[PDB]
C-alpha cells in the first residue's frame, strides 16, 4: 500500500554493485591494470568489457522491452488511488536515475580524472575507462530510459505527447557517448595531453548541462501529481 | 608504462637517454634513491612535437610512491619548466624519497610541451616498510619546520566543513517548511509572497551580513598569523647548461636499413670509418630505450632494466678492430624480443618510417665514442 | 485516492525528500561534469591555485548552474537556495572523489589536492536574489559578489601554503614544494571575474528558462 | 553514426591497392605517395570521432532544413 | 497546347553556349591564357571580360525589363486552363535556373579548382576566373531572377506577397559575388595560398547552401499547381 | 623545354616491395572505376525503386 | 650618454649607449623578433629626427 521500500532496492542495487566494482579495480588497478600489453589485462580487464557491453544490450532490451509491453492499455479509466501509487513508483525510478547519474557523472568521472594524473594511458581502454565510459554511462542511460518509458506507459499526463525536458534528460546521457569520447579523440592534434580545458571536452560539458532538464521533468512530475486528484486536501488545509 | 603504445618513431627520434644509473634497487621507506644519466635532444626532432621551449623533467611512476626531493639538469636545480635546446646533450639527476611500500617501475621522463610525455627507460625499484613511517619535513624561511604530509590539513578541513555546514544551515532553515508541491501551487493560482516574510528576510540578511563579515574577519585573521607570504613561484628556466662533448672520432653512414614484417630485428648497412688513432670496435646500438650490445665487445654493469638490455643482441658482419685511417662497410643486425615487446615493430603503422639511434664505439683501452645515426627504415615482407 | 488532508501532508513530505534527492544528485552529476570538462584542473592542485588564472576562471565558469537553477527554484517555488544547492553538490561530489580516489586510490596528500571553497558566493547569490526579488539585480551585484568574495573566501585555507621556503637554493612557496614533491604526470583578477560573472549569470538566467520549459511533443 | 563509421571501410577497396609499400630511391613510400610525388601540383578512432560528430551536425542541420522548407510570403 | 519543347531551348541554350566556351578556353587555356602580361591575353581574354559584363547588364535589363512590363495586369480572372500552361512554363524557368546553376556552381567552379593546382595565378583574372566568376555566375543569377519575376508576374499565389524561399534562392547567387570573391581576397594575410578550407571561402559555402531554398520554392510551386484547380482528377482517382 | 612524341608512349613503371611491377599511369584505374560505378548504381537503384 | 641637459627649441640632443638582450629573457615576453627603438617622453616634446 502507497509507496514501498522497493525503493531500498533502487538505492542499494547501485551502491552494492559499484562498491564491488571499486573493490574490484581497487585490487586490480595495480596488478594487471597497469600494463595493458600483459595477458592479465586481456582477462581481468578486457573480458570485463565484452561481458558488460553484452549484459547492457541484453538488460536494456529486457528492461525497456518489458515495460513497453506491460504498457497500461486501458489507461483512460484507472483510479486517482493508483494514479498516486504509480506516480510514486515513477519517483523511485527518478531516484534511481539520479543515483545512477551520481555514480557515472560525479564518481567514476573525477576518478578517471585522478587516474590520468598518475599513469600515462596505454589504451583508450584503461581500467577506469572500462568502468567510467562503458559500464557507468550505459547504466545510467538505461536507468534514464526506463524511467521515461515508465512514465509514458504508466501515467496519463505523461502519456499525452513527448515531454521535451524528460527527452533532453535521458537523451543527453546517450549523446555523451562521443561527447565524452572526444575527450581523448579531440585532444590529439593540437595537444594530445588530456587537458580538460581543451575544446575536445566541451561536448561533455554541454551534454552534462542537459542534466538540468531534471528541473523541467520534476515540475512536470509534480503537475502530474496535482492532475491525478492530489494536492487539494492538506494543500487547502494549510 | 605508457611508452609502447606511443608511436615507435616518436620514441626513436625524440630524446635519447644513456649513461643511466640508479643508486639502489631496493629501498626502505624514507630512504633516498638517486637517478643519474644524460639525454640528447635529437636533431631531427619530429614536427608533431613542439620544440622543447618549455619542457619539464618529470618522473615516471604510479603517483607519489616516491616523492621527488631534488632534480637537476646540468648543475642547476630544476623545479620549474626549462628550455632545452635541440641537438644538445645534458646530464640530469633526480633524487627520490620512498613513500609507499611496493614494486614500482620508475621511469625518467620529459614533459615536452605541445603534445607528448617523453618517457625514458623504466627500472623496477622496491620499497619496503610502512607508509605510516614516511615523513616530509621542510623548514621555512619563517622559523617553523613542518611536515608536508599533513601540514595545514586540519585547517583545510575546518574551513570546508564550516562553510559546508553554513550551506546546509541555509537550505536547512528553509526545509523545516514543506519544499515543493504546496509552494509550487501557491505560486501558480494567486500570488506567492505569502511564502516568504519578515522572520525570513531578517535571516536572509543575517546570513548575507554574517558571510561577508566572517570572510573578511577570517582573511585578516589568516593575515595576522602567516604575515609573511610569497606568490607561487613559477616560470620557465632558460640558460640550461648543456654538456660539452668532444667531437667524435668515428663517422658512420647509413646505407639502407630494413626490418622484417613479423620480426624482432632491424638490419642496417653501415660504412664505419675510423678517423682518430686507436683500433675501434662497435659495442652498442641504442635505439628506443632498447640497448643492443655485442658482448664480444661490451658488457653492461649498471643493471640496465632486464627487458630492455639485449646482452648479445647486436651482431656485426665483421667486428674485428677497425684500424685508424681505415674505413669499412659492415652489415649490422639489432635483434631481441624487446623489439617486439616494446613495439618498435609498431613502426609499420607510423606515418614516418625513419629511425634514429646512438652507436657506441670502443677502442683497445676501453674509452668510447658516441655517434648518432638516423635514416629511413624500410620494411621487407616478402 | 486521497483520504485526509493530513495524509496529503504526508505524501507531499515524502515527496519533498525524494525530489530533493533527485534534484540534488542530478545536479551533483551534471554540475561536476561541467566543472571537469571546462577546466585545466586548477581545482586539483594546491600549486595551481594562483592569483591570475584560478581567481579569474573559477567564479566565472561556475556561476552557470547556480544562475540557471536560481531562475527556476525561485521563479517557480520561491525556494531561495538555488545557488547554494548547486555549490554543495559540486563540493560533496569532489570531496568524495578527492578523499576516496585522489588519496584512497592513488596516494596524493589531502593538503595538496583539496578543492576550492565555494559556499560564501552562493550565499551572496541566493540571498541577494531573495531580498529584492529582481534577477537583473542579482545578475549585477549578486554575480559581482560571487566573483569578488571567491578569493578572500579561500584565503584562510590557502595562506598557510604560501609561506616562503628556500628549497635547495631557490625561493619556493610550500604549495610549490608540494607540487614538486608529490609527482603527477592580482585582485584586478577578482574584479575581472566579477565583471564577467555578470554576463554569464545573465546568459544562463535565460538558458535556465529553457530547461524549466514544460512542453510536450509528437 | 553509421554514416560516419561506414565511410572509411567504404573507400577501402578503392584505396587499398594505393597503399602497397615501395622502396622508392631508398625511402619507404606508398604507391599513393609516389603518385603525388610524381604528378606535380603547385586511426579508426578517427572514424568514431567522425560518427560522434556527424550526430551534432545531422542534428543542427535537421533544423536548418526546417527553415529552408519554410513557405512564407513577405511585403 | 500544354507545355512545349520551348524547354529544349532552355536545356540546349546553355549546353551549346558553355560547350563552345569549354572549347574556347580549351584552345586558349594554353596559348595566351598562361602569361597574362602578354598582349594576346588583353585580346583573347580581357576583351572577353569587358564584352560579357556589358552583355550581361544589357540582357539582364532586357530580360527582366521585358517580363516586368508584360506582367499580367488582369490576373484576377484568367482560367485554370492557362493557370496550368503558365505553371508549366514557370517550371521550365526553374529547369533553366537549375541547369544554369549546375554549370556555375559545379562545373566551372571545380574546374577553376583544377586550374589553381596547375598554374600559379598571374591575376585575379585567370581564364577560369573570367569564365567562373564573371560569366558563369551572372548568367545563373540572371536566370534566377527571370524565373522569380515570371512567377510573381504570371501566376496568382506567387503574385501575393514575396516568397521567402524563392527570394533566398535567387538572392543567394547574387550575394556570392564577394562571397566567392573573398576566396582570393581573404586568403592573403594569414595565408595567401588558395586553401579552400580557409575562412575566406566560408561565405561561398554559406551562399551555396542558399540553393537548398529550392526545396521551399518547389513546395510552393506544387502548392500553386494545387490552388490552380489541378491535383484532383487523377489524384482522387488514385 | 620542349617535349616531342606521343602521350600514348609514356610509361611510369614502379616495382613494389611486394613483387609486382605496375604502371602508375593506369594502376588501380579499373578498380577505382568499378567500385564507384557499383555504388553509384546502387544509389540509383534505390531512388529508381521509389520512382 | 646625453649630449646636453638643457636645450633651446629647434636644437638637437643626442642619446647614445648600448643595450644587451638578456639571455634568460622571460617567457611572458615574446622574443624581440619585431621590436622598435622608441623614446620615452610625454608626447612630442621632442621629435625624433634620427635613430640608429
Amino acid at each position: 500500500l502507497l509507496d514501498k521500500k522497493w525503493l531500498t532496492f533502487a538505492l542499494a542495487i547501485y551502491t552494492v554493485f559499484y562498491l564491488w566494482v571499486r573493490w574490484y579495480e581497487g585490487v586490480y588497478g595495480w596488478s594487471a591494470g597497469l600494463d595493458s600489453f600483459a595477458p592479465e589485462f586481456e582477462t581481468y580487464w578486457m573480458n570485463f568489457l565484452y561481458t558488460e557491453i553484452v549484459l547492457e544490450i541484453v538488460t536494456a532490451s529486457i528492461l525497456w522491452g518489458y515495460l513497453w509491453k506491460t504498457r497500461d492499455r486501458n489507461l483512460a479509466a484507472l483510479t486517482p488511488r493508483e494514479e498516486l501509487r504509480r506516480n510514486f513508483t515513477h519517483l523511485v525510478w527518478l531516484v534511481a536515475y539520479a543515483w545512477a547519474i551520481y555514480w557515472g557523472a560525479s564518481y567514476f568521472t573525477e576518478q578517471d580524472g585522478t587516474w590520468h594524473q598518475t599513469i600515462v594511458r596505454d589504451t583508450d581502454f584503461t581500467p577506469s575507462h572500462i568502468i567510467e565510459f562503458y559500464l557507468s554511462y550505459p547504466i545510467y542511460i538505461i536507468t534514464g530510459f526506463a524511467a521515461f518509458i515508465y512514465a509514458k506507459t504508466r501515467l496519463p499526463f505523461f502519456a499525452k505527447g513527448i515531454s521535451l525536458p524528460y527527452l533532453v534528460l535521458v537523451v543527453g546521457p546517450f549523446m555523451i557517448l562521443p561527447n565524452v569520447g572526444l575527450n581523448e579523440w579531440g585532444h590529439t592534434f593540437w595537444f594530445m595531453e588530456e587537458l580538460f580545458v581543451a575544446p575536445l571536452h566541451y561536448g561533455f560539458v554541454i551534454f552534462g548541462w542537459l542534466a538540468l532538464a531534471v528541473m523541467g521533468t520534476l515540475t512536470q512530475t509534480f503537475y502530474s501529481f496535482a492532475q491525478g486528484g492530489l494536492g487539494q486536501s492538506l494543500c487547502e488545509a494549510v | 608504462h605508457g611508452e609502447k603504445s606511443q608511436a615507435a618513431f616518436m620514441r626513436m627520434r625524440t630524446i635519447h637517454w644513456y649513461d643511466l644509473s640508479w643508486s639502489k634497487e631496493k629501498v626502505k621507506i624514507n630512504e633516498t634513491v638517486e637517478i643519474k644519466g644524460k639525454f640528447h635532444v635529437f636533431e631531427g626532432w619530429p614536427e608533431t612535437v613542439d620544440e622543447p621551449d618549455v619542457a619539464f623533467l618529470n618522473v615516471g611512476m604510479p603517483g607519489p610512491v616516491f616523492i621527488r626531493k631534488e632534480s637537476y639538469i646540468g648543475g642547476q636545480l630544476v623545479p620549474r619548466s626549462v628550455r632545452l635546446e635541440i641537438g644538445k646533450t645534458y646530464d640530469f639527476r633526480v633524487v627520490l624519497k620512498a613513500r609507499r611500500p611496493g614494486d614500482w617501475h620508475v621511469h625518467t621522463m620529459m614533459n615536452v610541451q605541445g603534445g607528448g610525455p617523453i618517457i625514458g627507460p623504466g627500472k623496477w625499484i622496491t620499497v619496503e616498510g610502512s607508509m605510516s613511517e614516511f615523513r616530509n619535513p621542510v623548514t621555512t624561511l619563517t622559523g617553523q619546520t613542518v611536515d608536508l604530509e599533513n601540514y595545514n590539513e586540519g585547517n583545510t578541513y575546518f574551513w570546508h566543513a564550516f562553510w559546508f555546514a553554513i550551506g546546509v544551515a541555509w537550505i536547512g532553515y528553509w526545509s523545516r517548511r514543506p519544499i515543493f508541491i504546496p509552494r509550487l501551487l501557491m505560486v501558480d493560482a494567486g500570488r506567492a509572497d505569502e511564502l516568504v516574510s519578515a522572520t525570513d528576510r531578517k535571516v536572509a540578511m543575517g546570513f548575507l551580513a554574517a558571510t561577508i563579515l566572517i570572510v573578511v574577519m577570517a582573511m585578516s585573521s589568516a593575515n595576522s598569523k602567516y604575515p609573511i607570504t610569497i606568490p607561487l613561484q613559477a616560470g620557465t628556466m632558460r640558460g640550461m647548461k648543456p654538456l660539452e662533448l668532444p667531437a667524435p672520432t668515428v663517422s658512420v653512414k647509413v646505407e639502407d636499413a630494413t626490418y622484417r614484417v613479423p620480426g624482432r630485428a632491424m638490419r642496417m648497412k653501415l660504412t664505419i670509418t675510423n678517423h682518430g688513432n686507436s683500433p675501434i670496435r662497435l659495442g652498442e646500438f641504442y635505439t628506443a630505450s632498447v640497448r643492443f650490445l655485442d658482448s664480444d665487445v661490451y658488457k653492461d654493469t649498471t643493471g640496465y632494466p632486464e627487458d630492455l638490455l639485449a646482452e648479445d643482441g647486436l651482431s656485426v658482419s665483421d667486428n674485428s678492430p677497425l684500424a685508424p685511417g681505415e674505413t669499412r662497410t659492415v652489415d649490422v643486425t639489432a635483434s631481441d624480443a624487446a623489439w617486439e615487446v616494446y613495439r618498435l615493430s609498431d613502426i609499420i603503422y607510423d606515418p614516418d618510417s625513419r629511425f634514429a639511434g646512438l652507436l657506441f664505439f670502443f677502442d683497445a683501452t676501453g674509452n668510447r665514442q658516441v655517434v648518432q645515426i638516423d635514416a629511413p627504415l624500410i620494411p621487407s615482407f616478402m | 485516492a486521497v483520504r485526509s488532508h493530513a495524509e496529503a501532508v504526508q505524501v507531499s513530505r515524502t515527496i519533498d525528500w525524494m525530489a530533493l534527492f533527485v534534484v540534488f544528485f542530478v545536479i551533483v552529476g551534471s554540475y561536476h561534469i561541467h566543472a571537469m570538462l571546462t577546466m585545466g584542473d586548477w581545482d586539483f592542485w594546491s600549486d595551481w591555485k594562483d592569483r591570475r588564472l584560478w581567481v579569474t576562471v573559477t567564479p566565472i565558469v561556475l556561476v552557470t548552474f547556480p544562475a540557471a537553477v536560481q531562475s527556476y527554484l525561485w521563479e517557480r517555488y520561491r525556494l531561495p537556495w538555488g545557488a547554494t544547492v548547486c555549490v554543495l553538490g559540486l563540493l560533496l561530489g569532489e570531496w568524495i572523489n578527492r578523499y576516496f580516489n585522489f588519496w584512497g586510490w592513488t596516494y596524493f596528500p589531502i593538503n595538496f589536492v583539496f578543492p576550492a571553497s565555494l559556499v560564501p558566493g552562493a550565499i551572496i547569490l541566493d540571498t541577494v536574489l531573495m531580498l529584492s526579488g529582481s534577477y537583473l539585480f542579482t545578475a549585477i551585484v549578486g554575480a559581482m559578489g560571487w566573483g569578488l568574495i571567491f578569493y578572500p573566501g579561500n584565503w584562510p585555507i590557502i595562506a598557510p601554503l604560501h609561506v616562503p621556503v628556500e628549497y635547495n637554493g631557490m625561493l619556493m612557496s610550500i604549495a610549490d614544494i608540494q607540487g614538486y614533491n608529490y609527482v603527477r604526470t592580482a585582485p584586478v583578477s577578482a574584479f575581472f571575474s566579477a565583471f564577467m560573472s555578470i554576463l554569464i549569470y545573465f546568459m544562463w538566467h535565460f538558458i535556465g528558462r529553457w530547461f524549466s520549459n514544460e512542453r510536450f511533443l509528437q
